[PDB]
């Protein structure tokens, strides 16, 4: 039982920690980053005739 | 000028895109790097590739296709493959979540946030090209990803770009083999959604492709590699008119005008006659006569449809290679004299001939034959209603006892759209016999 | 050039400063004897902020040691680095402390303040231009409180233009050992609030909880606790000595932490603390550090600000990292808990990045906290003060030295003022 | 002749001086020593360098820049860095005491005794030069030392010299990131002091520099140098007109006249279109037309503004490299015909074109693309008032609750100057809307 007590020593782990977290995107691309929200977050490619958000 | 854009949706419909692009670079002699030998062909991108590839001043041929996918596995392994340096990273539209064969999941949940990027891709390809005859969509009816995502994009590209053609290519569901029981669910759903927008949809079945190979190609154990090259050849033949010339040149617009009789139904069947093994071709001979008989032999079709139960409406033969009109017109005249061939009396003429002098070549390390005279037989007949007749009694049982509906309704859907498909199909068949009724 | 001179006070600060300087010596690569073994050019350059040059490349510490009891100093002198200290700064008294706050503040200091004033001003003229001074001591400590309160007062008027960095340890809330420590603490903090500009609050129980938590070695030495706290004190001082794309001046920092004058109590926070096998079970990346440095369990100063909210937060990041991770981490934590900040001030985070990793690890950081968690602290001592002043226990001594209760009344009002002063701003 | 003097203030202003000067030395082939190889370009100091560097009879280049800061740390490490032998020791103006983010600390406490010294530098710089078109000022609004010290000197540079131009560049306060909450206080303290003297201010924001970087440069973990290389490339392009020639040569005086409409507002926005990764440009092609739209796409601006929420006033494109007016004039003809682009109808013309034949080169050990057709897009729009609108509410709260002044009034100020600047700002938005009012 050497590992037990040397693990069971003191108290047992408990989360009083700050619940920090980052929501990730739905894409694996290290450049595109879109979630359930903010779906217009990606690199816009380069169109030649119609400018940005023509419609 | 004269060009088109290819679309390959679905991890099923991507390896077929892998083969055809691989096949295409061969007759052009495109090195996997993306540059020719010391022979001078580079420029602003104007040669045999200009319809297919984009070899600009950078000297690298860029295929004019977009590979959209929903699972990173297959799209990354090809991105680690042989021609990945040729391929553009974000036209290999990689995927992160799956539709789980659910058309609606692919159509609604993820499809919204990706189509804009695809819309971003398509306009960038649409803006650079000049002729832009149409689009080459590779998909599948029973698509775990092919079904839902193709439907949403074709809806979006229909509303904004409705003046160009839309060429659809999907595996027809196996009538008796079902890799998924949800497959009929979405398959009819796509048909009723695609009836009112799609321009030209061409279907095919793998079993008969497998039926052919151990009949005359004589392989009891083929592979997808064998399968995809066959269809990859098929699209190569139809695109040979686009690259090469011949006695007369024909185009998809002529195909659109001359094959589909009436609105709604635009579903012809393709065939290729000189399917044979190399050794069988070795000590035998090919000519227009027997291949004309072969292409009109019922068992040579890749779809489980027997012509004498139906009647022909549209037919087209695309002769690629060394052929003279003399034997052709006489042969097709004798075909016209044939009595078993029962065309619909509405059309006295129903054949579209395409002559190309370029002999179709073999693929290195391949299994096809060395053909001089080839033909792609895209035709249409009334013997197809049984295929949708099979699907309805398949579906009507399933819907009455509403199996698996809890999945679909669980993610936010209902029964009305499922209801609309059945009379859309019921409208589809009821049109089939009345045009069959003379 | 701007330098620092240290003061070592109380019998804890003797224990603190001993560990404090040896950590610095081991960091900079000087042997215990004092002959520096040239290993890093940057620490060769910017050691002058703290040490002066002696003969033969010996780096004389500019720290002053003050006490009354030789044995503690004898232990300090006999320590592994007592040789690097001078007999010059060894100034002390002939009296037994008793650690009465009054004897050290009025009786014993009277004949000792003159000498230590003479001391500190000689090393003051030895160097050119200070940033300021820093003091290690205790608020509940007996002898250090008396000397410190006297000296901080005198250094105020004579150099009113420098840093009054005070570094005091808060005794254990559950038990003060010294029963008259609450008298000592209440006396000390009264003159601390107006005289100082910076104060770090440290508690042993939280430090004991750290051994309970991550050190996981059951029985440490208090020197081990000194090792931990010295690392925190060293970490904030790594700013000045080391180059990098960070602003190090405490003035560049203090104006950024201090909205209003009454703010002097500041709470440290430290970065990766690791157990027996998790050194090779940890994937050292910024998100885990930021998670770990912002852990209520990682906190060691007083208690959990969970009961209150966050006024100003400042953390210095040591290692080969970049501004993007801290930026995206800052957005994460900002969006994580915006409500637990105060609507009084947004963007209350001030970040610094040190590109020079420590000796023993690459990724590290130190945090300094300003929240509403000190209410529980001085509210605790308030009931202690009121109860012990209810019946004037242990007072006949303090009346003997000449101290009166009116001092206690107006002193407690000052703390009671700070009770409302904290509460009104946040609550 | 055609030359200028550069000023770098603050440790925020010095690394970019290092980085940019690290850039300029490359295209000229400047060796670390300062001398060329045995090839002959040295003389009285009149060649490619004569506008930037002073390669006198000693034979080695002296950049015409002065690095001023208040701390010896970052200036010594560069004094011990790579290029210190070129750089002039006391042109590397160091300081021993910091302003502690306080505008007035760097404006009253120590500035008085040290500006005279830098006054000695500038006149000894001024006397040697001949053409002395203007000054290149790099600083930061949220300057711990950049804010206050620059404000005093520009006042003294304004009063003694009011006949020549002065070019200021500062990182703008981040819209939602604040590494200091006294960065707000000094900001309009700087701007209200500078509005009545400054000629033209160009600003950038780090976050969108990053947002570009992990969008198209594909670097999720850039370095602090990459920002400096990008902005260093930015000024390199604007100075390429100075260095080389092209179809037409344009000077800062023209940019001053044709950009700013009216006094006060002189705050346009720059943008460099061909920002892409090397592997992306590897198999893609660039021309003026598509990059023209790219620099007009709002997400490519490094300032957090929606141009659709504002209206366009002026725009400047500098085509550095091989371009011809033909495709340029037709392409810009199209952008005028565009409807989403909303210029003010006051100016039928609002564009300034600059053609330079030189293709922008790649920095060794770099991360940028391989650009032969490049443009930095200087433009000013009415969508900028939100940033100051973003500001003033950040301020009206803090001044009302009256924070940190004990630091400021502690070392000697009053609240009147903080008051005057708020209607100075309030004058700006009412100015900004009324010019937006047509
Ligand atoms: N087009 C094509 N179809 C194949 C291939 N191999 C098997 N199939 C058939 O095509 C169907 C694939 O459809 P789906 O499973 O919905 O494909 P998907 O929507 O892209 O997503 P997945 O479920 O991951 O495959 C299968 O049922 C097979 O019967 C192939 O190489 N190409
Ligand atoms: N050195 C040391 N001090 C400790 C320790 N634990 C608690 N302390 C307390 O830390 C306080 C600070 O030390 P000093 O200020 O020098 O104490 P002092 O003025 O000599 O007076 P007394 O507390 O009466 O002994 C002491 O009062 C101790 O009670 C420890 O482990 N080591
Ligand atoms: N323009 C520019 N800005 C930088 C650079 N490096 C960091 N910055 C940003 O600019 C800000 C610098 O402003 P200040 O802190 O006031 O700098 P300072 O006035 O020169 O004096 P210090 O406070 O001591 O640095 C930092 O907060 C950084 O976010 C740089 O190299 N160039």
């Amino acid at each position: 039982n050497k590992f037990s007590r040397q693990h069971a020593a003191f108290g047992m782990f408990q989360s009083h920690n700050i619940n920090v977290t980052l929501e990730k995107s739905l894409v694996t691309g290290p450049d595109n980053h879109i979630t359930h929200y903010d779906r217009l977050n990606f690199h816009p490619s380069y169109n030649v005739n119609r400018p940005s958000i023509c419609d | 000028m004269r060009e088109c854009i290819s679309i390959h949706v679905g991890q099923a419909g991507v390896q077929i895109g892998n083969a055809c692009w691989e096949l295409y670079c061969l007759e052009h002699g495109i090195q996997p790097d993306g540059q020719m030998p010391s022979d001078k062909t580079i420029g602003g991108g104007d040669d045999s590739f200009n319809t297919f590839f984009s070899e600009t001043g950078a000297g690298k041929h860029v295929p004019r296709a977009v590979f959209v996918d929903l699972e990173p596995t297959v799209v990354d392994e090809v991105r680690t493959g042989t021609y990945r340096q040729l391929f553009h990273p974000e036209q290999l539209i990689t995927g992160k979540e799956d539709a789980a064969n659910n058309y609606a999941r692919g159509h609604y949940t993820i499809g919204k946030e990706i189509v804009d990027l695809v819309l971003d891709r398509i306009r960038k390809l649409a803006d650079l090209c000049t002729g832009l005859q149409g689009f080459l969509i590779f998909h599948s009816f029973g698509g775990g990803t092919g079904s839902g995502f193709a439907s949403l994009l074709m809806e979006r590209l229909s509303v904004d770009y409705g003046k160009k053609s839309k060429l659809e290519f999907a595996i027809y569901p196996a009538p008796q083999v079902s890799t998924a029981v949800v497959e009929p669910y979405n398959s009819i759903l796509t048909t009723h959604t695609t009836l009112e927008h799609s321009d030209c949809a061409f279907m095919v079945d793998n079993e008969a492709i497998y039926d052919i190979c151990r009949r005359n190609l004589d392989i009891e154990r083929p592979t997808y590699t064998n399968l995809n090259r066959l269809i990859g050849q098929i699209v190569s033949s139809i695109t040979a008119s686009l690259r090469f010339d011949g006695a007369l040149n024909v185009d998809l617009t002529e195909f659109q005008t001359n094959l589909v009789p009436y609105p709604r139904i635009h579903f012809p069947l393709a065939t290729y006659a000189p399917v044979i093994s190399a050794e069988k071709a070795y000590h035998e001979q090919l000519s227009v006569a027997e291949i004309t008989n072969a292409c009109f032999e019922p068992a040579n079709q890749m779809v489980k449809c027997d012509p004498r139960h139906g009647k022909y409406m549209a037919c087209c033969m695309l002769y690629r290679g060394d052929v003279v009109p003399k034997d052709v017109n006489a042969a097709i005249a004798t075909i016209k004299t044939k009595r078993t061939i029962q065309f619909v009396d509405w059309c006295p003429t129903g054949f579209k001939v395409g002559i190309n002098y370029q002999p179709p070549t073999v693929v290195p390390g391949g299994d096809l034959a060395k053909v001089q005279r080839a033909v792609c037989m895209l035709s249409n007949t009334t013997a197809i209603a049984e295929a949708w007749a099979r699907l309805d009694h398949k579906f009507d049982l399933m819907y009455a006892k509403r199996a698996f509906v809890h999945w679909y309704v669980g993610e936010g859907m209902e029964e009305g759209e499922f209801s609309e498909a059945r009379e859309d199909l019921a409208a589809l068949e009821k049109d089939y016999e009345e045009v069959g009724v003379d | 050039m701007r330098e620092i001179v240290h003061l070592q006070a109380g019998q804890c600060g003797n224990q603190i400063g001993a560990k404090f300087w040896e950590v610095i010596s081991d960091e900079h690569g000087i042997d215990p004897t004092g002959t520096y073994h040239g290993d890093s050019d940057l620490q060769l350059e910017r050691i002058n902020v703290y040490y002066n040059e002696a003969t033969g490349g010996k780096y004389v510490p500019r720290a002053v040691l003050v006490d009354l009891e030789p044995g503690t100093m004898d232990s300090v002198r006999s320590g592994p680095f007592g040789q690097i200290f001078r007999p010059d700064n060894f100034v002390f008294g002939q009296s037994g402390a008793g650690n009465n706050w009054a004897k050290g503040h009025y009786t014993e200091g009277a004949e000792l303040v003159d000498s230590v004033l003479d001391v500190v001003r000689k090393e003051a003229e030895s160097c050119d231009c200070l940033q300021g001074f820093q003091l290690t001591h205790s608020l509940g400590g007996g002898t250090g409180s008396g000397m410190g309160t006297l000296l901080i007062s005198k250094i105020r008027e004579e150099y009113p233009d420098r840093i009054m960095n005070t570094f005091s340890v808060v005794p254990s809330p559950k038990v003060s050992d010294t029963v008259v420590e609450p008298y000592n603490a209440t006396l000390s903090v009264h003159q601390l609030v107006e005289n100082t500009d910076e104060t770090y609050c440290i508690d042993n129980e939280a430090l004991y909880d750290i051994c309970f938590r991550t050190l996981k070695l059951t029985t440490p030495t208090y020197g081990d606790l000194n090792h931990l706290v010295s690392a925190t004190m060293s970490g904030v001082t790594t700013c000045l000595r080391f180059p990098g794309q960070l602003n190090a001046d405490l003035r560049k920092l203090a104006v950024n932490m201090v909205p209003f004058p009454r703010l002097h109590f500041f709470m440290p926070g430290f970065a990766p603390l690791t157990s027996r096998g998790s050194q090779q079970y940890r994937a050292l990346t910024v998100p885990e550090l930021t998670q770990q440095m912002f852990d209520a369990k990682n906190m060691m100063a007083a208690c959990d600000p969970r009961h209150g909210r966050y006024l100003t937060v400042a953390a210095v990041f040591r290692g080969r990292m970049s501004m993007k991770e801290v930026d995206e981490q800052m957005l994460n934590v900002q969006n994580k808990n915006s409500s637990y900040f105060v609507e009084w001030i947004p963007n209350n985070v001030k970040t610094a990045v040190c590109d020079i990793p420590p000796r023993g690890l690459k990724m590290s950081a130190t945090f300094i906290g300003n929240s509403t968690a000190i209410q529980e602290l001085f509210k605790r001592i308030s009931e202690q003060f009121t109860a012990m002043f209810r019946r004037k226990a242990f007072l006949h001594w303090y009346t003997g030295e000449g101290m009166d209760e009116m001092e206690f009344t107006e002193a407690e009002s000052n703390m009671n003022d700070l009770v409302s002063e904290y509460q009104q701003y946040q609550d």
